[PDB]
């Protein structure tokens, strides 16, 4: 549902490439991406489950 | 000219790749049992790989293990992201060879100017990606301290570098961090941060590793 969930994903200045999920309004689904490992924002989930639990419907 | 090129098989036998189903970060192994990585790269589920030159297919030289134990620096800040250092422990000790060995830790800190090297699997596109199969390595100089914190005003501690070239074009990127810099053998720093990759005017950030070498010997030992 949230505000948070329609911003764009983050990947941030530490060089991880560690797989999330983020709620990508255009599709209406979560999807992957690239975190570096720090600095996350709140769109960033460890599961599709997660993110869609928190985001779905946003 | 493109800063990476392609080490070559088991030319950088400390290298390690830390795997949870896919390739997330490096390390540097340290002794038979020890690595030591990013703070940022703690997981849950970390097997190490050892002796990878394709991360991508089984070549025959692997050693496959996983960690029993990741120690994360005591004084890690996520924010600030000082103390960027972690030490993970083996389950079962390594096999130490010609493809697999372990890195020294340094005696000093090295000066601005010492030419390093950098590796990982990390991404090989500065804008854009590309994920390469076989591990990249990349010469590049230290930074002095002044220029490092004109390049990041406000965020460079103690425990911080700064290396590669003001220009751009050549450094280390996602996918890398935890990943060794060696500076005529001894580990000086490891892969941390940057403002994105390979930037004019943003070379990459690298935990300071002379002055955790205590530290690392102390906590080794007693765990
Ligand atoms: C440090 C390992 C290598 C050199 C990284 N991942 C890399 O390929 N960097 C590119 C370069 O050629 O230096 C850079 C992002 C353009
Ligand atoms: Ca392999």
């Amino acid at each position: 549902r949230p505000d948070f969930c329609l911003e764009p994903p983050y990947t941030g200045p530490c060089k991880a490439r560690i797989i999330r999920y983020f709620y990508n309004a255009k599709a209406g689904l979560c999807q992957t991406f690239v975190y570096g490992g720090c600095r996350a924002k709140r769109n960033n989930f460890k599961s599709a489950e997660d993110c869609m639990r928190t985001c779905g419907g946003a | 000219i493109v800063g990476g090129y392609t080490c070559g098989a088991n030319t950088v036998p400390y290298q390690v790749s830390l795997n949870s189903g896919y390739h997330f970060c490096g390390g540097s192994l340290i002794n038979s049992q020890w690595v030591v990585s990013a703070a940022h790269c703690y997981k849950s589920g970390i097997q190490v790989r050892l002796g990878e030159d394709n991360i991508n297919v089984v070549e025959g030289n692997e050693q496959f293990i996983s960690a029993s134990k990741s120690i994360v620096h005591p004084s890690y800040n996520s924010n600030t992201l000082n103390n960027d250092i972690m030490l993970i422990k083996l389950k079962s000790a390594a096999s130490l060879n010609s493809r697999v060995a372990s890195i020294s830790l340094p005696t000093s800190c090295a000066s601005a100017g010492t030419q390093c090297l950098i590796s990982g699997w990390g991404n090989t596109k500065s804008s854009g990606t590309s994920y390469p199969d076989v591990l990249k390595c990349l010469k590049a100089p230290i930074l002095s301290d002044s220029s490092c914190k004109s390049a990041y005003p406000g965020q460079i501690t103690s425990n911080m570098f700064c290396a590669g070239y003001l220009e751009g074009g050549k450094d280390s990127c996602q996918g890398d961090s935890g990943g060794p810099v060696v500076c005529s053998g001894k580990l000086q720093g490891i892969v941390s941060w940057g403002s994105g990759c390979a930037q004019k005017n943003k070379p990459g950030v690298y935990t300071k590793v002379c002055n955790y070498v205590s530290w690392i010997k102390q906590t080794i030992a007693s765990n």
